[PDB]
Formats: structure tokens, C-alpha cells, sequence
RNA sequence: ACUAUGCCAGCUGGUGGAUUGCUCGGCUCAGGCGCUGAUGAAGGACGUGCCAAGCUGCGAUAAGCUGUGGGGAGCCGCACGGAGGCGAAGAACCACAGAUUUCCGAAUGAGAAUCUCUCUAACAAUUGCUUCGCGCAAUGAGGAACCCCGAGAACUGAAACAUCUCAGUAUCGGGAGGAACAGAAAACGCAACGUGAUGUCGUUAGUAACCGCGAGUGAACGCGAUACAGCCCAAACCGAAGCCCUCACGGGCAAUGUGGUGUCAGGGCUACCUCUCAUCAGCCGACCGUCUUCACGAAGUCUCUUGGAAUAGAGCGUGAUACAGGGUGACAACCCCGUACUGAAGACCAGUACGCUGUGCGGUAGUGCCAGAGUAGCGGGGGUUGGAUAUCCCUCGCGAAUAACGCAGGCAUCGACUGCGAAGGCUAAACACAACCUGAGACCGAUAGUGAACAAGUAGUGUGAACGAACGCUGCAAAGUACCCUCAGAAGGGAGGCGAAAUAGAGCAUGAAAUCAGUUGGCGAUCGAGCGACAGGGCAUACAAGGUCCCUUGACGAAUGACCGAGACGCGAGUCUCCAGUAAGACUCACGGGAAGCCGAUGUUCUGUCGUACGUUUUGAAAAACGAGCCAGGGAGUGUGUCUGUAUGGCAAGUCUAACCGGAGUAUCCGGGGAGGCACAGGGAAACCGACAUGGCCGCAGGGCUUUGCCCGAGGGCCGCCGUCUUC
RNA sequence: GAGGCGCCCAAAAUGAUCGGGACUCAAAUCCACCACCGAGACCUGUCCGUACCACUCAUACUGGUAAUCGAGUAGAUUGGCGCUCUAAUUGGAUGGAAGCAGGGGCGAGAGCUCCUGUGGACCGAUUAGUGACGAAAAUCCUGGCCAUAGUAGCAGCGAUAG
RNA sequence: AAGAGUGCAAGAGCAAAAGAUGACUUGACAGUGUUCUUCCCAACGAGGAACGCUGACGCGAAAGCGUGGUCUAGCGAACC
């Protein structure tokens, strides 16, 4: 099915930080991206303008792109960001890897998914 | 068969990648005795012009076994000989230039040479496998950064 | 393994009885063939509908909302007229396709979050509310004014 | 122990030619190149060899003659024979040039199925020039398609069919070239203060347009590319200042106009100013590149083992600007050809570019001097096209103006505006094809691939037009079997010889199945037919590649589950209670003993149970519904375009490049190229107008909290609101 | 008057039947009763598949659940076997490759693999591709072959020819 | 209490009426919908019906009635 390596690890990875850390999100994650591509989120800085909040963690089971404008100081976490992206959520606020947020935050405590 | 040029630019960064990790060059199947990977050299490297020269040079850097490696040929099964599809051999070692290609080095069994500006996937990796053991000239590898 | 892989010993390849998939006879007739009998279903319905004005006589505008010239100041800061705290736009050198078109207007959806003073051929009543209640102005070009007779 | 005629399976030997391996042939792509013929082509006929039937070559000089260059010690085609010859007087062989080149054939003195006739005489026929004489010339016919100009269907699609479609296709008539055609605006019409000959490629676009408004059909301008190139007459004004033939004399043409000028940058004339640039006619005449051919070209033929043979294994060495490919008695960079590098030639580019000679460009003012007629245009009737009142063409009829005029800008008329100058002509390059040369391949591999790897358009069929196969493989080396016996025998057989092998012995590698001969095992002349599956017996079995299996006893022991005995009941068959969930109970295991045709397995046969093939048609098939004698091999979802989903992947308010350009390791690949497409806003026939970066509620996942309940809640769901059309 | 069983009514074509033999206080019929036989059903041991659960990157293992899973034409969905040639990675072969014949082992199976003989030069595996890719059938195509069968014909004619 | 009548088949509806008589009046109106039917379930056009609204009217004291005929037949695409 997934043809991407990286995209099994980090799968792989989400799985076993759900069941150990007890985080529901990364499990709930790994079963979005095991979904087709075409349900994968794709979203847009204006959506999570809208719905973030500070000191939680926005989480992306998908892409983050470049329309719209992001004032919110907010740690974005999602598979990739648009190169727009990346650069517009870094100036007001931090993009990462849902790699570096299994990391810092096994147990998936204080985020808010977004698609 | 379409490509993306993103798609396959990306390719080729990645490929480049994986001629600098020790494991996966060994993984491929490549024989050498060294930790480091890929070989970089003097651009002196381009006036060689004998065969043997580069040989020497190769054994003096521990990396000569991969040309041993490749050197026995292949009478394939079946009937692409018929056709002049006789004979194969392994892939050995990459010589990534700058200014032309390495005639000095071209002969060596298995080996492929290339230049920086124009080396591709196939180069860098034969047969869709990534990690080929190769030898760059200082100034190719600096050339091959902006690829 | 394909479909198509698997029909090998099937006989019949998924087609049913082997008296079907022969000629056009299976599909009704070659093409659109029945689209007002025995096939007029998910047809539109048959007939003449309205005219054409002459491709030469038909203009073609170059259109941009509010929103997307507003969410995108700061980075045309780095390229058009920062003033008056304030900005100024020809809206022209803005829209891809501009010179192919023959004229500019600039459309009124979504937002107005700063003060914007628009150049352009042409505006929506919506785009001059919304520009000048976030206390910028709108200024027609030359040719706009031309258009008025 | 017998049993024939037979059945099934093997064994030995055939038959047969599958299979595997092999490739002197195909198929397809790509680069180069490209006309021949009256100076008789192409094609065909018949010849031609010491012996010569076929093919090839050649032409009475006849597998060939001559010259130059190359090449080289051999040679006398395919074709390995017998004889004989040629070559150092440099043959063979290759390149270029020349000689010879029968008859028919456009076929041309005339006739004729390849021969013949005559005034030794003929370009027949048509035609130009013409010394009016066939004196000088032209045409004819061929060619793989490509190209241009004419004539022009039908099956088919529309589920019938007529317009439409198939299709201006198939096919027919005429004709050119290496390419053709087109081509320097009476253009375009993103309408402009814009573009600027033509073709082609990509796009514009399945858009505009057509259409029983059905099915279908279907451009252009523009843009991005490729390649680029612009000119000559007619007339005005001049008026013989001219041209053709001939060495020359001389002849012919030409006032019905040869020649000068000139050609929208309008020109001419008149008067000026200015220039030697444009154009045109000439002369010279390539580089590079590309295609093909050629020269030169490095390094092992060392040791042991195996083998008939090392090109194998093991060991020791070598070259590489060369480790492409091929050959050689088996896997070869180093044995031979070649390959890298370097160099030479020819061909194409091209009589082109550059260079040069001659000519002379251009400007002002004046001048109604010149500027292409059955035309432009209109009508009648048709064809054709997307061309719609607005395509292009044919036919019949009518029919202007004269630059102070005329045509076009997709209905007509008038005015304005913008463009342009028809009714004369030429024109390089970029593009099509594939005969020819060469190269290439995830193509086929002898029932395939061409019809054709072979005598292939052969053998053969048809009066003819036309139709049309099958046939590849000895071996390292022919060492291709001497001698002897047999025989009617150059047969065949026996014996023998060669070779690693003859079961490699001549259509000879391998050598399947159907099937045949002989033979082995099992059955067998009292017995019944989907031929078997499963279980179990009997007989049969070299090894190998499987090693199990039998019997006594014991352990474990699911469901199930007793006898006898005792007590009680029933007319009786029998039942109940207890012994007892006991003994028993499939598999598995342990001790001891045993089997080696022994266990499995395989062949055949016997017994039990079940069983009227297979595939198809069918409501229903063993069917008295359809198909096949048997076996081998062959034998059926494929390509382009478009549309719509899906899975995976890149990038994301964007995304992708097309043709094409440059580079290079030269079809790959690296870098350019955003023309254009889709997406980013919709609604409306059109004019025209032009939207929620979130107001409210419910609430899954998830998160939070003081947790069995509160809170936040993307996505989702229900509203509200906004754009537009219709709308007093 | 009513009921039970039988009798008459009662004729068809090759050889009569209750499937047959045959049966008479039945081996028939009716009322009851007793013990048995007898499916793949039901119960039960072990295994297999499928679905689901726990653990996990993954039934790749391991453990667990199914009384409420296990038939199927047309058809939809999904894992896998085999064939050609390409590529990468990597192996085998004259101390005998492919093919073929006979035989041994594995896999539910497509098919894989070994031994012996023959053969005498090539052949695989894994991964990613490729496609003129799989036959029991079409009065299918071509070739070969068996029975038919030592059978029909080799007589017939106004010319019986030795 | 319904056998009459209510245009026409058959079945249904109707009595201070849906019938009869008299009078007045043109709602047999324009625009636009919801819904059912056509086509049970279950997609499909024309057509039909039920029920609204907006506008304008008729009658009535007014509530109200009038979306032709008490109800179910009386109907027809595109092109032109
Ligand atoms: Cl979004
Ligand atoms: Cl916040
Ligand atoms: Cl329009
Ligand atoms: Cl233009
Ligand atoms: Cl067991
Ligand atoms: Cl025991
Ligand atoms: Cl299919
Ligand atoms: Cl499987
Ligand atoms: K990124
Ligand atoms: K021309
Ligand atoms: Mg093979
Ligand atoms: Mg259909
Ligand atoms: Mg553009
Ligand atoms: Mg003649
Ligand atoms: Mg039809
Ligand atoms: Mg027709
Ligand atoms: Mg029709
Ligand atoms: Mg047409
Ligand atoms: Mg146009
Ligand atoms: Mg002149
Ligand atoms: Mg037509
Ligand atoms: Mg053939
Ligand atoms: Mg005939
Ligand atoms: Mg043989
Ligand atoms: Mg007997
Ligand atoms: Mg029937
Ligand atoms: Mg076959
Ligand atoms: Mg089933
Ligand atoms: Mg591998
Ligand atoms: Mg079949
Ligand atoms: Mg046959
Ligand atoms: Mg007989
Ligand atoms: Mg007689
Ligand atoms: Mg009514
Ligand atoms: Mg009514
Ligand atoms: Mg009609
Ligand atoms: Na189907
Ligand atoms: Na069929
Ligand atoms: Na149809
Ligand atoms: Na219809
Ligand atoms: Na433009
Ligand atoms: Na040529
Ligand atoms: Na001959
Ligand atoms: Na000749
Ligand atoms: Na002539
Ligand atoms: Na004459
Ligand atoms: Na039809
Ligand atoms: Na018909
Ligand atoms: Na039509
Ligand atoms: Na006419
Ligand atoms: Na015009
Ligand atoms: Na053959
Ligand atoms: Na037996
Ligand atoms: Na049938
Ligand atoms: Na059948
Ligand atoms: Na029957
Ligand atoms: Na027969
Ligand atoms: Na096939
Ligand atoms: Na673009
Ligand atoms: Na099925
Ligand atoms: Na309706």
C-alpha cells in the first residue's frame, strides 16, 4: 500500500508512542495516515488561525499549506508544511515534525487536531 | 514514462545522499575497506591519464576490492545474447568530475564515470539502488551541492 | 495481481453469459445512439438554447478580491508603495494576466484589515464599502473613468 | 503349471518431429542519402563455363577486357569434384574511371507472342527553331512511397433511413522533383499609437462554426517555436540603341516593339538636392559539421589438475584514452578480427556562406502621364467547406471604376475610420517518403518472425486477371567407413575401421506425445459398461532421491458407554434400581518382541461405498440437444485519444510544461523553455453584475478538568447570512 | 340402524409384477407397545481457513473468542503460482547447463524440488520492470498418427483372349 | 334521509346541500411555489391533482367561498 519509508516509520513510531505514553492522538493519527492520501488533511493558516489556542498544540494528520494569515503564537505539528508554510507559522510561531512531537510529548497531552 | 522534474530533482538529491552513508554503500553490495563515505579527491585528479595510475591511487585508498568486485562477467540465461545482450558485469565505482569525464578512470571494470553538472539518478544509483561507492574530485563535490 | 490478471480459465472475462459482448448491439447502438429513446436517460434534453455575441466583441476582465490583495500587503510592502501606517496598490501590477485582459477590477470578498488605497480599472459597490470603511480610498484609472460613458 | 483373441502400465527398438539450445532471416526504430531514360532506361528474352541443370555475374570481348590507386601469395563465384590452368611480367580481391554491352522492351523505318522485311533507308508520332534538309533540339517510359492537378463510390455509423456519416476515404485519369506545393498582402482585425511573405511543429480547441440542431462534423486570427529573403514584368517616358544560330562569312528574329527605363520605399516626366549604400546581373568559392569507408593500434597463449579439445578449476603474471561486439575444438580485455586514441579519403552540406566585379540607393517641389476586364461586382443552377444571410470552386446570364479610383475589416446599403492594391511572373531555408548506405533493439526465434532464414514470388493452380506453399542443425577435424564374408547386386546385411561420442553415418544435435514391433509385471476365454475418488486386500519391486510399519503388555483417555450378577416391575417383547459414568473408548506415547518387498510409494488386480464424461445451450443434459478420431504445436481484453473514478507519489494557492533551444556520457540524460492548460468566483441567453479569511446551535474523534459528570470541541450535521438570474 | 375389511362393476397391443425374491394367526391391514439399524445432521479430540480480540512496526510470532463463522452459477473484491526478455544485487555449469524419460520428497493448490538414465552447452535466485504470458473444447488451424483393413477397387461396357 | 337531481361509463360524494329556483358575477384571473400523482415499494418526461403564497377581482352582514364543472377519463417532446 504506502510506498514512502519514511511515511511507514512514522506511522510505525505513532503507533507505539500511543500504546505505551497512552496517547490516543498518535494512534488516532497513524489510523488517518494508514487512510487513503486522498483523506489526509490539507490545511490552510486560516483554519488554524481560527481554531487554535495558545500553550495547545495544533496537530495536523496531514499537510499544512500557505493560504491565508497566521497572528496566533501556536507550536504547529504536522507530516510536512508547504515551504510557505513552514515560513509564515515560523515568524509568529513554531512549525515541527510530528516526529519532534512524539518526541517532546509522548503522551499527546494538550493538542487540538485540525484538518 | 513522465516525470515530475521536482520528483526526479528530488531523486537525485537523494541519491547523492545516500553515496555518504558507509552502511547502505556496503549494503548495495559494494566492496571496500574504509569508515569514510563517499571518497573525495584532489582536483589533480582530472590530469591523470593512465589507467594503472588511477588503480594505485584506488588501492592507496583501500577502495581498489570493488573493481575486483566487478571484474568477471556475467553469460546471462536466455536468449538476449542472441540480440548482442551476451554479457553483463557488477557496478563499481562512480568517478564524479568537473570539467570532463575521467578517461584515465573509465575502463575499470564495472566502473562508470560522470561530471558534476549533468550526473543523474542512474549514476548514482544503478538499477534503482541507492548507496553506489563512489569518488568525487573536491570541486565536483562542491559543484553537485547547488544540484 | 490485476483484475485483468485473473481472467485467465473464467472463460467469460466478468462479461456474463458469453452471448453478450458482441457488437454495438450490447450498448445500444454506437455512440450516443438513443439519447432520445432507449437511452434518453442523464441525456440533456434535446433542443436550441439562447446566442453567441461574436468573440471579438466580448471583453474579458481581469478580476481579484479585496481579500487576497489585504492578506498579502506585508510581502507587496517588499515590492509596492508602503505610505501613510498605510498602503497603496495599483492593483494592474498585482493580477497574473493583467496585460490580457482588457481591463482590472477588483472584487469585494472577504476582509479589509488595514488602510488600502486601490488603483484599478473598475471596483465592486461591495470592494469601495469594504476599502473605505477600513479608511483607505479607491482611485478609478484613466481608462475606469472612460468607462463611466 | 496351462489362456488363445485381449486389457492396463512399463522396458528395448522404431515411427514421429515436439522440446531445449543455436541463428546466415525477419520485424521495427533512427541517422545519412536520393532521381533514371531516344547517348535507348527500368523490365524481360536468349545466350555465356573444360565438363554447367539452378542461382549469381556478365553480353558474341559474354563468372569477363583496359587504366590508375589499394591489396597481397595466392587464385580459377555460390560449389569442398575430375582434369587443367593463372599468378613475382604482382594474379585473386576492393575502389574509381574507361571498353565491350545480342534480341524484345517508351521502342521510334515497317510488320511480328523476343522474330522478320527493304530503296543499307528510316528521331515513328507530336512539336519548337529552321539554311525549310529531321539540319539543330524537345516529348514519350521507369521509380519504394512521398508530392501536385483532375474523376470519385459503397459496405458502415445514425442501433431502420433519405440530408448527414463512412469520405473527398478506396479506386480511377493526368503529371513533377529529390523533395513537391506554397510564398512577399487588394493580408490580419488580441481594433491597435498594433502585427508584417510562405510552409511546418506545439498550442489556441473539440473553442467559434455546421447538423433529421439527431448522430455526428469542426477551423482561424493570435501565441511559443523551426527556418528566414526578398525580388522580376506589363505600362507611362525612350524607340532599334536588341536577341538567336555560325569559328567566320553569312543567315534568322524584331515597329503587331527587340532592347533601355520601371515596379507602393509607387513609378514616369520637368526643375532641383544628394549618394555609390539597396537591388539586380556576374566571378571566385570554402571551413566546420554530418554520413560512409580506410590506415595504425597495448597486454599470457606460462605451471598443475580435468578433458577428445582449456575459452574450466587452482596458482603466477600483464595491458587499459582499449573491460563494445565477434571468432577460435567449453565461461578469452592480454590467442585472431576488432575496440579507445590519433590520422587519411569520398559523399552531402554547396556552386551555398564569405569575398569580389559591374550597376547605382535616396530626398524636395510641380504634373488628373502610367499602373493587368468578361475582371470587381450582381443574378439563375450546382458542388464543396466549420464557414453559419459571413468558405472555396464550377456552370449559364448580366456587368463597373480608373488612384481625384478601387478592394477588405465574417448580413445588405450610405457615411466615417483603419488596412490594403486583385484581375502578370519568379523565389533559397525549416517539413514528406524510404528506393539506396549505415547504425540500433525490455521485438520474433524456423507452425514464430516477411508469403519467403532453404530452388521464394521458387514448386505448383487458373484461359486470364490472379493465386501460391513446405523444406534450417554430422563432426574438433571428413578422419564421410579400407579390407573380408554374404548377395542378382555401385543395394541391403554380417564382420571390421574412424571418432570423446556413430543410439553423431548422411533431411545425420537433442529426439516428447499420439502410436507400432518385441518383451516384463498384473488380470484373463462364467461374465457387465463414465474407465474413477476414498478405504481395504493380493501379486509385482536393484540402488538412489522417502523410513517407516506390525504384535503382546502398560500409560494417557473426549463424546459415548456395557455384559454378568443382585433387587423390583410388566399379560408380553422387555424395563427400572444398584454394580457405574465403572470396564470399554479414537489419537499419541513408553518397555519388550518382530518385519527389509519390510512400511510408505509405484504398476496391476480384487473387495466395499459412492458414481449415467467433459464443455456448451437450457427452466430442466447421461441425453435420442450441440462439439471433438487421437496426440503435439498454434489459437481470443490490444493501441491511440478523450472522459470519469481509484491507489500510490511530488509540489501546493498553485501546478505542469508542449514544440523547441543549449550541454553532454549524444534516442538515455543535465540545464533551459510557462506558449498554453487546469485550479484560484460565481450567476446570467445576453447586456451586465459580482460572494462567509465564520454570526448561532448540535455534536463524533481527540484534548482538557477537581471524572462518571462538566469544559473546549477540527472534521461532520442544522441554521443564518452573502453573489447572481428571474422578480410591481 | 351403524361401522371395519374384502368381493363384483374391471378390455390393449415384444415378457407378468409390490425395486425383485417371495409373503397368508404375514413379510398384508388397523389399534397399541418393545428393542434395534440407519447421514457430512447433533455431540466430541486434533488440525486448516476466515472474521474479530490482546500484544506488535507487522497474526511476522504468541495467546484468546465464533451456540450466534465455513454450500454456491452470473458477478463484485483480494492474496498467490507459472512463462519471456530488461535492469540491479547475487549464484550454478564439461568434476556435466537446458531439454527429455523413469522415479523420490514438499505445497490445499497453481506449482517447487531432488535421484537415476539420456543429453552435451548453457542455466538460475531475489528485487524492480516488461509483455506476441498459461487451452480440453471454437463442424477451431497445421503437422503427425491409430482403428477402419490386408477390407473396397484392380469383374460388369457387343472389343469376355489366350 | 334521499330511491330525485347533480352534462357523459362505472364506482363514490351530497338535503337549512354539492340538488332546485331567482339574482348578481367572470376565480375558467396573472405571477410563483409546496406536495402527491404519473412511476406503490423505487429512478423517469408531458400531463393531472391537492394545498399555499404574491397581485388583482366577484359575491356575502360576516366568518367565508371562488386555484372552472362534486370526485376519479377528455391528452402531446425537440426543431420550425
Ligand atoms: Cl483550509
Ligand atoms: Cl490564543
Ligand atoms: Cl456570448
Ligand atoms: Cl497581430
Ligand atoms: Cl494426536
Ligand atoms: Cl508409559
Ligand atoms: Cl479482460
Ligand atoms: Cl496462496
Ligand atoms: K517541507
Ligand atoms: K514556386
Ligand atoms: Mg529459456
Ligand atoms: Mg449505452
Ligand atoms: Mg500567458
Ligand atoms: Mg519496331
Ligand atoms: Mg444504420
Ligand atoms: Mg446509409
Ligand atoms: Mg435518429
Ligand atoms: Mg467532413
Ligand atoms: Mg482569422
Ligand atoms: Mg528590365
Ligand atoms: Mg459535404
Ligand atoms: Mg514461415
Ligand atoms: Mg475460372
Ligand atoms: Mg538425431
Ligand atoms: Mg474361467
Ligand atoms: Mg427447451
Ligand atoms: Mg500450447
Ligand atoms: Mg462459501
Ligand atoms: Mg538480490
Ligand atoms: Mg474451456
Ligand atoms: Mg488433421
Ligand atoms: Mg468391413
Ligand atoms: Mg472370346
Ligand atoms: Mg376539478
Ligand atoms: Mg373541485
Ligand atoms: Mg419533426
Ligand atoms: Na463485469
Ligand atoms: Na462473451
Ligand atoms: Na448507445
Ligand atoms: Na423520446
Ligand atoms: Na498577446
Ligand atoms: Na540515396
Ligand atoms: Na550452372
Ligand atoms: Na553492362
Ligand atoms: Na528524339
Ligand atoms: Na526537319
Ligand atoms: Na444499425
Ligand atoms: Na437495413
Ligand atoms: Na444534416
Ligand atoms: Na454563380
Ligand atoms: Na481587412
Ligand atoms: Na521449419
Ligand atoms: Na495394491
Ligand atoms: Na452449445
Ligand atoms: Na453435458
Ligand atoms: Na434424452
Ligand atoms: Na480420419
Ligand atoms: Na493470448
Ligand atoms: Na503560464
Ligand atoms: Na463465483
Ligand atoms: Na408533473
Amino acid at each position: 500500500s504506502k510506498t514512502n519509508p519514511r511515511l511507514s516509520s512514522l506511522i510505525a513510531d505513532l503507533k507505539s508512542a500511543a500504546r505505551s505514553s497512552g496517547g490516543a492522538v498518535w494512534g488516532d493519527v497513524a489510523e488517518r495516515l494508514e487512510k487513503p492520501r486522498r483523506t489526509h488533511a490539507e490545511v490552510n493558516l486560516g483554519r488554524i488561525e481560527r481554531y487554535a489556542q495558545e500553550d495547545e498544540t495544533v496537530v495536523v494528520p496531514g499537510k499544512v499549506l500557505g493560504s491565508g494569515v497566521l497572528q496566533k503564537d501556536v507550536t504547529v505539528a504536522a507530516v510536512d508544511f508547504s515551504g510557505t508554510a513552514e515560513t509564515k507559522i515560523d515568524q509568529v510561531g513554531e512549525a515541527v515534525s510530528l516526529e519532534q512531537a512524539i518526541e517532546n510529548n509522548p503522551e499527546g497531552s494538550h493538542v487540538r487536531v485540525i484538518r | 514514462l513522465d516525470l515530475n522534474d521536482k520528483e526526479r530533482q528530488l531523486a537525485v538529491r537523494s541519491a547523492l545522499a545516500a553515496t555518504a552513508d558507509a552502511d547502505l554503500v556496503a549494503d548495495r553490495g559494494h566492496e571496500f575497506d574504509r569508515d569514510e563515505v563517499p571518497v573525495v579527491v584532489s582536483d589533480d585528479f582530472e590530469d591523470l591519464v593512465k589507467t594503472q595510475e588511477v588503480v594505485s591511487l584506488l588501492e592507496a585508498l583501500d577502495v581498489h576490492a570493488d573493481i575486483d568486485r566487478a571484474d568477471e562477467t556475467k553469460i546471462k540465461a536466455g536468449q538476449g545474447s542472441a540480440r548482442g545482450r551476451k554479457y553483463r558485469r557488477p557496478a563499481s565505482i562512480l568517478f564524479v568530475t568537473s570539467d570532463e569525464p575521467s578517461t584515465a578512470a573509465r575502463n575499470l571494470a564495472g566502473a562508470d564515470v560522470a561530471t558534476a553538472s549533468e550526473v543523474n539518478t542512474e549514476d548514482l544509483a544503478p538499477g534503482g539502488a541507492p548507496g553506489r561507492l563512489t569518488v568525487f574530485t573536491e570541486s565536483a563535490l562542491a559543484e553537485v551541492a547547488e544540484r | 495481481t490485476s483484475k485483468k490478471k485473473r481472467q485467465r480459465g473464467s472463460r467469460t472475462h466478468g462479461g456474463g453469459s458469453h452471448k453478450n459482448r458482441r457488437g454495438a448491439g450490447h450498448r445500444g447502438g454506437r455512440g450516443d445512439a438513443g439519447r432520445d429513446k432507449h437511452e434518453f436517460h442523464n441525456h440533456e434534453p434535446l433542443g436550441k438554447s439562447g446566442f453567441k455575441r461574436p468573440q471579438k466583441v466580448q471583453e474579458e476582465a481581469a478580476t481579484i478580491d479585496v481579500r487576497e490583495i489585504d492578506e498579502n500587503v506585508t510581502l507587496l510592502a517588499a515590492d509596492d508603495v508602503a505610505e501613510v501606517g498605510g498602503f497603496r496598490v495599483d492593483v494592474r501590477d498585482v493580477v497574473e494576466e493583467a496585460d490580457d485582459a482588457d481591463y482590472v477590477k477588483v472584487l469585494g470578498a472577504g476582509q479589509v484589515r488595514h488602510e488600502l488605497t486601490l488603483i484599478a480599472d473598475d471596483f465592486s459597490e461591495g470592494a469601495r464599502e469594504k476599502v473605505e470603511g477600513a479608511g483607505g480610498s479607491v482611485e478609478l484609472t484613466d481608462l475606469g473613468e472612460e468607462r463611466q460613458a
